[PDB]
Formats: C-alpha cells, structure tokens, sequence
C-alpha cells in the first residue's frame, strides 16, 4: 500500500559497520603500521587463485614474535590463513561468501585457553546487518548484533546492542550504542560519528583534495566520588601518495609527532622508516626495516619485469 | 629578570624546528623521487 | 567422555596450517615439492 | 588553576580544537599545500 | 539477595528498547519526504 | 766520524704518535661515528681562508647536547674553534704552526672546574717528538713526553713516559710504554703495535685491496688474590668507498654487529643510518639522521653547482 | 629427545640470517646507486 | 689578590667564541652583518 | 668447565682468533669480495 | 712512615731508564747495517 512509492527512485546501500570509520582511522593515520625495532619480512608468491608464503623476523619490538610463518589461499570465493610463531601459537580465518558471507576466526594461545568467533553479513540493497558471537542453562559469552540503513541518498544511521555474561551464576549486562554517517554531495568529505557505551564518542571527516592528498580529524572523550574522569585527544593527519613513494604523517594534542615513509627502490623491493617525538618527557622511538617479495613459479617472475 | 624571559622563549624555538625537520624532510625526499622521473621520461 | 571436546581442540593445535598448504598445492600447475618452505626461490 | 582541575576544562578544550581544525580543512589554504607538479 | 531477581527485568527492558527502534528506523525514508 | 756514512741514503720520517694507529681505528671501524637517537646538524660556509658556522640538534642520545653552536677559522697557518651548548660549556683550540706547531686545548665545564693543556711537535726528517702537559714545590699535574724514529726504510719504534702526581703531599708515579710500526714494501699492509702500562697491548693491520676496499683487525688484552682479570676483544672491519656513497661495517668477538651507510642524495645534502644487534641480551640500538650544508656568500653557492 | 636436538640447532639458523640481512642489504643498495650511474653516463 | 688568577678564567667563560667571529669577519669581502647567526641563508 | 673459568682461557681464545683472522686478510679469498665492476 | 723516603728513589730509577734507551735507540741505523 505504501512500499512501492519510494523504493523505485532511491536506496543505495551503505557499507558495513566495520567499514564505518575505515576511510580515516585505517587509511590516513598510521596507528596500525607503527613499530619500534627492526623488522624485515619477505614473501614468495606463486599464483587466478593466489598463494603466498611469508616469513617475518623482528628484534627489540615488545609486541612482535621473533619468527612468523604464514600462508593463504584465495580463489573466487574462499579465504584461508595461518600464523605460527616462535614457541607455539596458531591462528586461522575462513570466508565462504556464496551474498551472506560467514567468517570464522579461531585463535589458540597457551597461557590463555582458546578464543573462537563466528560472523554473518547481509546486504540487500538498502541495509546492512552484522551478527557476531563469541565463545559460548549455558547461554554464556558475548553476542553482538547491529543494523544500519540509509534514509536520504546521502545519510545513514543505525545502532547496535550487546549482551555480556560471564562468571557462571551471574545475570549479565546489556549496553547499547548509536551510529551515524554522512556522505558529501559529489564524492568528498565524509563525516562519520559514533556514540558507544560508557560515554565515549568519536567524530571524523575526510576531505579528498585534488589528486592524491587527504586529511582527517579524530576526537575521543572517554569518561567514591572520583569517578568523573574525562580525557581527550584530537589528531590531524595527511597522506601524499605518488608513484613509487607513499608518505603520511600526523600530529596531535598532548604532544606527539609521527612520520612514515615508504620508498620502493627496485621494482620488487622496498624500505620504510617510522619515528616519533614526544614533547613532554622528551624521548623518542625510531623503527626501520625492509619488505620485499619474489616468485617461485618458473615463469611468474618473468612476468613482473616485462 | 633575564634568567626567565629568555629560556621560557628559547625552548619554544626548539620545538618548532625539531618538528619541521621531522615532518618536512621525508616529504622533501619523496618529491625529488617523483620530480626527476617526470623529466627523465620527458626526454623520451 | 568429555575429553573428545578437548581432544578436538588439540587437533587444530597441530593439524591446521598443514591443511592450507595441501589446498593450494593442487590449485597450481602442480609442480613444486619442497621449494614452498624455502626463502630464496 | 581553579578551573584547570575541573572536569569540564578538557571537554571545552578538545571541542574548541575541532572547530578551528575543521575550518582549516575546508579552506583554500589547505588547497595550497597540494603541490601543483 | 533480591538483586538478581530484579536484574532480569533490568536487562529485559534494554533489549525491548532495541525491539522498538530498529523497526522504527526501518522506514524513515517513507516519511521524511513529507 | 760516523754520522755521514748512513744519513745520505735513508731517513724517511714517520708520523706522529697520534697517527700511529690512525689508519685502522679512526678510519675503518666507526667507533667514533656512532650515535643512538636522531640528530640533524647543518652548517653554512662562506670561505683561501675558510669559515664555517655549524648548529646541531639531538634528542634521546645520552651523550649529546640538545644544541651546539660552533665556528672555526683557518688560513694558511692558524686554527680556531668554539663550542657552546645548551646550558653553558665552552671549548676552544689553537694552532700556530710556523715546523714546530704548538696547540692549546682549553675546556671549561661547570661541575668540574677547568681543564687545560699544551702541546708541541718537531719533525726533523728522521724522528718525531711529542711533548704534552696537563693543568699544573708546586710541580703538579701530568707531563707526557715521547720519541719515535725509523731504523730501516720500513720499520720504526720508540717509547713514551709519563709522570702523574696529585693529592698535594703525595709523591707520584711514573709509567712507561713501548711502540712499534712496520710498513709494507710497496704501499700496503701496515702492521702497528703497542705495549702500554698495566699490561694492555694493541695489534692491528690494514690491507689495501684493489681500488676502494680496506680491512683491519684489532686486539686488546687488559689485565686480595682476585687481581688477575684479563679480557679480550677481536674486531674485523671493512670499508667500501664509492662515488656518492660510503659504507663500512664491523663484527667482533663476544657478540655484536654494526653498520654505517651514508648516501648523499643531492649535490649538497646527505642522510645516514647506523644500527647494532647484540647477540647475548638480544637487544638493539638504531640511530638515524641527516647532515647538510649551504652557503652564505652571494656567489659561493653559484660555484658548487656549476 | 626432540625438545633439545632441534631448538639448540634452530636458534643457530636465526643468528646467521639476521646478520646477513644487516651487513648485506645496506651494501646492496649502495651498489645499485653506483651501478645505474655508470650506465646512464655510458649512454652519453 | 688571588682573584685575578680566577677572574682571568672567567674572562674566557664569556669572551672567547665572540672573538673568533671577529677574526673571520675581516677575512672575507667584508659584506655580512647578522646573517652569520642564521640557519637558512 | 674446569678450565673455562681459568684466566688463561681467554688469552688463548683471542690469540687464536688473530692468527686465522690475519690469514683471512692476506689471501686471494679476500680479493674475491671486491667487486670487479 | 718510611714510604715517601724510598718512593723518591722508586721514581728516580724510572726516568733514569729512559735516559739510557733514547740515546740507545738514537743510532740503530748506524749498526743495523752489520
Ligand atoms: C630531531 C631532528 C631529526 C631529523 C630526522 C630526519 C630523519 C630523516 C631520515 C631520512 C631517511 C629516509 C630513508 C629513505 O628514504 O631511504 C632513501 C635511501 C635510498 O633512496 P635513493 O634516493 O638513494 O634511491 C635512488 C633511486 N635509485 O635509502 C637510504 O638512505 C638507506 C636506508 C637503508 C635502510 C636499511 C634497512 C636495514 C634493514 C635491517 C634488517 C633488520 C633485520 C633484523
């Protein structure tokens, strides 16, 4: 009676909840590329269904293993991985995306017993749904759902819940959040937003300047009468892509700078460098190292030069 | 006084020039790596 | 009787990464033998 | 220092940094930093 | 302890709020066009 | 009666006592080039009597000031310097080499009162003499003499004394040493040697390989019945000079490696890098930074490009 | 035994390959910086 | 009377580096004024 | 370990490292590491 | 203390050894040619 009036002129679909803030936090801010010591990883590929085999060495880095074998395999619809390190710890991932894909992320350690997951997705041209559990009379563990859909051709907003219960005979809690995302008129500044549980909130944007220059701001405010304890941190970045170079670098509040250069001096070899100055304690961290690849098939290496 | 009105504004000229040598010099090496290539292939 | 729920988790502790190599060993032109666990070439 | 210890001091600090910062992005001044060659 | 008796209705009101709003925000495009 | 028989066919003169082991320890072994944090010094020159003016910044380096002004001036026979750093410490040097040159090296600190020196030299075509005192009924301080001369056209050997007296009413000691140096037949491997006080001894050599490759070994053995405590360290280096690159790098006993690259990517700008792995404690140090120069005269900068 | 005859000879393959990546790779970058120059000025 | 032996050492504490600049200020073409205590050019 | 704690252990160690090391320098093997181009 | 009495002859033998050897090694070229 009222469905077909608006579902013919509209309904572009938004991205998932994971890719809400992807275009700023994991693209122009280097907070996951950084390291401290020296590291030099190398990987042979002989792929079409691909294949890799990566090793990794590291020293004096405080968060890295001193060895890490790997593998993967990915045809038109599958995925796999594997990651064993120096003493013993195994990982693994799967994808079976026939539109509802369905991941599994197992994680075995030794001091901590066993981590497991499960996931789901659905993209039906106007909305997205993420369903995720954790390790489970016995309804135990964490279970997270979500929802996100678009009501105008530029705006979209939804929310997500959770349900955490541990400790056996314990009832368990249930938080809530609210999400939002605005897109510009012609492929430009994308204002995101967030309001999670316990008061914290995120804000960001991403201006696409002329050819290869970006920007981005981020802001968090995380909060017996000593409990109101707020904090803040506003960061500003950029990224200068080129042919055979990539440069990004941020600076923020409470005193820090950072830089990350990657200069590929061969067709198939590249170096990098990353360093940071603190301006309160006046102490610094410097990390450098290389990364290169080769081929193992008898003719694949003939088809990267010319 | 002299031992306050200089060192409280002498340290400020440090932090604005160990910053502009850290975020500006890796950028300046990356320009020349694309500057000389656009003219080497302009010759041919 | 409950050990099989824990013995299953100790199967993936040693028998998962060797499964991934067997998959893509068939999805090539099926040449290589032991060069895959080797760094230079 | 009678208000620097207050909790409302920081939520006025970072909120003031957003407004001038977002004006710096949407500006022809930020266009200048992109090199034309 | 009567804390765990009333906590089950503390929690049940939380998911019942989500049961209203996601069907509510399912169709704002069908009414934002005034 | 016997002087003129041999002083007509011979007597090339050797180098000074400071340049005895110069060609290995201060040329192909990087033990004085190394640093830890970041440092970026820069210097304008407007020289013919030269002139420089160097600044220096550093951070997180444990042995460096966070600022260092400088100057120098050197015409055909003079020298000067100057070095003031962040809080206050002044240095200075002089040379007045009319063949007997005569240095003065003053060194003012604040926690430690005042350092002073004096020097001398003499090179009379078959021998060299170094005379050096330190800060002085009042015959106090340190006074060091030496002697070195050559008896065959390839070999030379001499010795040096000292006399250290402090503590006011205290007699004072006097050690001794022995020195030696052998040169190859046609401008090649130079075996040096030493035997100083308290048992320690040095040995080295320096093979000039084809065009720009060197080598070098070094060995020290420094030594209530717990007093015999010997130690040792044998190091092996090399150096690969090129046009617009310089590379050197050593490795030794008790577990260490080192490297030092300098790659001058401009006519008038250069970067560098130096890092070291320990193989007992398994911990590492990485230091990097740049160094470049410019000109201040209105036409000197026109005469470095072309 | 297994838990001694491998790890006492597994760690030896580490130290001989974090050494040859530290003294060999800066040398290899410096060869190419003189390799490509001797042929660019061979063309002219 | 002994202070002049210590006051001499406190003359070089503040008046030695400015002496070196005055020497080479004359051994040039005698142009510059204050560019010497400056980093860019 | 009856002689590894002795003081004469190291002065035989480093002295043995000198002899094989100095033979490695004066050798045609060390000539090979110089690249001919 | 008789330590400082004999230390002056402990030290005087040290420089007297240098007084022999530097004139000794002054002229080994006049005798190494056998
Ligand atoms: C407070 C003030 C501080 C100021 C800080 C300023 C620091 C600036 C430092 C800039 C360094 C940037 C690094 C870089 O960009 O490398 C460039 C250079 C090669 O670049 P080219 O221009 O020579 O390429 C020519 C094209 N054929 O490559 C090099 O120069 C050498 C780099 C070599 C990296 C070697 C990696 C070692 C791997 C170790 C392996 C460890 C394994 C355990």
């Amino acid at each position: 009676q009222l469905h077909s009036h608006r579902q013919s002129l509209e309904l572009v679909n938004p991205g998932t909840v994971e890719n809400l803030n992807k275009e700023v936090s994991r693209d122009v801010f280097l907070s996951q590329y950084f390291f401290t010591g020296l590291r030099a990883d190398l990987n042979k590929a002989f792929s079409n269904p691909a294949f890799q085999t990566s090793h990794t060495f590291s020293i004096g880095s405080q968060a890295l293993p001193k060895y890490a074998f790997s593998a993967l395999f990915a045809n038109d619809n599958l995925f796999a991985q594997g990651n064993i390190d120096n003493d013993l710890s195994v990982s693994g991932r799967l994808n079976y995306g026939w539109k509802n894909i369905s991941k599994v992320n197992l994680q075995i350690s030794d001091g901590q017993p066993t981590m497991c997951q499960l996931e789901q997705d659905y993209q039906a041209s106007d909305f997205s749904v993420n369903v995720k559990t954790l390790n489970p009379g016995e309804f135990t563990g964490v279970a997270v759902a979500s929802f996100l859909q678009s009501v105008t051709p530029q705006l979209a907003l939804g929310l997500e819940t959770l349900y955490s219960r541990t400790d056996g005979s314990a009832p368990g809690d249930a938080g809530v959040s609210y999400l939002t995302r605005y897109v510009s008129k012609k492929q430009d500044w994308i204002f995101s937003g967030q309001l999670q549980a316990n008061g914290a909130l995120i804000a960001s944007l991403w201006r696409k300047v002329a050819q290869n220059v970006e920007a981005g701001i981020e802001t968090t405010l995380q909060a017996i009468g000593i409990q109101p304890t707020v904090e803040g941190s506003t960061t500003i970045g950029a990224k200068y892509e080129y042919r055979q170079s990539v440069y990004r670098g941020t600076l923020d509040s409470n005193g820090k700078v950072a830089c990350f250069l990657e200069r590929k001096v061969l067709p198939t070899l590249s170096v990098l460098f990353c360093g940071e100055i603190d301006h309160f304690k006046n102490d610094t961290k410097i990390g450098c190292g290389l990364q290169f690849e080769t081929a193992g098939n008898q003719e694949l290496l003939m088809l990267q030069q010319g | 006084f002299v031992r306050n009105a200089f060192t409280k504004s002498g340290n400020l000229a440090w932090t604005l020039t160990t910053t502009a040598l850290l975020l500006g010099v890796p950028l300046s090496l990356s320009i020349l790596a694309e500057q000389q290539l656009i003219e080497m292939e302009k010759t041919f | 009787i409950s050990k099989i729920l824990t013995l299953t988790h100790n199967v993936a502790h040693y028998g998962w990464i060797p499964f991934v190599l067997y998959l893509g060993w068939a999805h090539t032109s099926n040449r290589p033998n032991f060069l895959n666990l080797l760094s230079p070439l | 220092q009678a208000f620097k210890e207050s909790p409302l001091y920081t939520i006025a600090l970072n909120g003031a940094f957003f407004v001038a910062g977002v004006a710096f992005i949407q500006s022809p001044l930020m266009d200048m930093l992109a090199p034309q060659l | 302890h009567q804390e765990q008796t009333e906590k089950t209705l503390k929690q049940a009101a939380y998911v019942a709020a989500f049961l209203w709003v996601s069907p509510m925000i399912w169709h704002l495009v069908k009414k934002q066009w005034k």
